[PDB]
């Protein structure tokens, strides 16, 4: 406890994503609408504009 | 630090707002992706180090 | 012996093909696709990318 | 205005949060400077402010 702030212990957590999005499995929070065909629309399949 | 551990996070729904809020001072400087847009994206595999 | 007429068509088609194929180069950015590079990155660096 | 220490980040372009979303919001195109300081010696009550 008497050590300086420089030598105080720190907890480090490192996250490593894989944005090559081949299977996609850990998709974040959102909500899914229906699918319509043969109409120029804005699609968002798996986070792709 | 020399024997560092890995935990596989898969098949779940992430929520990064909790990490945003409840951690008092947590640096969070990130590489290759904007932190504020981590909610929309989809990830192949997420691994955790400690 | 009608090679002179064929070379013009070959040159034009080949040039158009290489112009189309040139879209694949990343030019040193993260990705060659626009939608992901807007969605995956924070706008201040999106400008230079 | 006066806020707590944790949400001093929320007063900045491009960041979100309860204070940023609801109390004070900066525009995307901003030309100015922000000044903040601790006011624990000045605005803090033993019973509570
Ligand atoms: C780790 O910290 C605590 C467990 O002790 C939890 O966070 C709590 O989350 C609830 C949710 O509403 C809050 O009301 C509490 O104030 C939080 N407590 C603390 C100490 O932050 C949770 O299990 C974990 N949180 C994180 C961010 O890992």
């Amino acid at each position: 406890p008497t050590y300086g702030v420089g030598h105080q212990p720190y907890r480090v957590v490192v996250l490593s994503f894989e944005l090559l999005h081949a299977p996609a499995t850990v998709c974040g929070p959102k909500k899914s609408t229906n699918l319509v065909k043969n109409k120029c629309v804005n699609f968002n399949f798996n986070g792709l504009k | 630090v020399y024997a560092w551990n890995r935990k596989r996070i898969s098949n779940c729904v992430a929520d990064y707002s909790v990490l945003y809020n409840l951690a008092p001072f947590f640096t969070f400087k990130c590489y290759g992706v904007s932190p504020t847009k981590l909610n929309d994206l989809c990830f192949t595999n997420v691994y955790a180090d400690s | 012996a009608l090679g002179k007429l064929q070379d013009v068509v070959n040159h034009n088609a080949q040039a158009l093909n290489t112009l189309v194929k040139q879209l694949s180069s990343k030019f040193g950015a993260i990705s060659s696709v626009l939608n992901d590079i807007f969605s995956r990155l924070d706008p201040p660096e999106a400008e230079v990318q | 205005f006066v806020i707590r220490g944790d949400e001093v980040r929320q007063i900045a372009p491009g960041q979100t949060g309860n204070i940023a979303d609801y109390n004070y919001k900066l525009p995307d195109d901003f030309t100015g400077c922000v000044i903040a300081w601790n006011s624990n010696k000045l605005d803090s009550k033993v019973s509570g402010n």
